[PDB]
């Protein structure tokens, strides 16, 4: 019968490494749009297909091209482990998500297109245009059976 | 509570509510009680009066 198992590896802090302070006003690194949670024609109870990390444009689309990049989803609706909002949501609608567009260390690895493929190079070019940081310095962690 | 598998909620008591009962016609104790054996109960009535006595 095998298991009910469930599984969180990730976190907030993955995503967005850093940012730049502002003291006029601390959202300045923040853009909200209106984005459509669950899709049209999903039942009530389906869970959404947003996942932190997708990068959506100004339009509240997530882009399967690297044109239509404009800002990563850092919404706290979708972050890891964050699963209580099924059928809170009437399908087709739309609802305010908060993007992160400027003055950021971004990870490289966690950013990725709307069907989950990593990013390419237009991707980076276009999106450090709005002023990120995108970085492949990532020590990363070793697990039980890696010898040290 | 927890949320899901990772998170919490807050607990606000619980709510509760019940029908009307009324007991007024029952308060006034209007009716009497009997205690008996069987199923089958009888009752007995008597009628009384007077005449109206003449002079001889």
């Amino acid at each position: 019968a095998k298991a009910h198992v469930a599984t969180l590896e990730g976190n907030y802090s993955d995503i967005v490494l850093g940012r730049v302070v502002a003291f006029g006003d601390t959202g300045w690194n923040f853009k909200e749009v209106d984005m459509t949670f669950i899709a049209d024609d999903a039942d009530a109870d389906s869970k959404t297909t947003l996942f932190a990390g997708v990068l959506v444009g100004e339009d509240g689309t997530p882009a399967t091209a690297a044109a239509g990049v404009f800002g990563v989803l850092v919404d706290r609706k979708v972050l890891p482990g964050v699963d209580h909002y099924i059928g809170v949501f009437e399908p087709g609608e739309k609802v305010p998500m908060v993007l992160a567009v400027r003055g950021l260390t971004l990870n490289q690895l966690k950013l990725k297109y709307a069907d989950g493929t990593a990013i390419d190079a237009a991707g980076i070019q276009a999106l450090e245009a709005q002023g990120n940081q995108v970085t492949d310095k990532i020590v990363g962690t070793q697990f039980i059976g890696s010898v040290l | 509570m927890q949320n899901g598998d990772f998170q919490i909620l807050d607990y606000t008591g619980l709510i509760s509510t019940m029908p009307r009962v009324d007991t007024l016609l029952q308060s006034m104790n209007l009716f009497t009680e009997h205690f008996g054996r069987t199923t089958v109960a009888r009752i007995e009535r008597l009628d009384d009066g007077a005449g109206d006595i003449k002079a001889v």
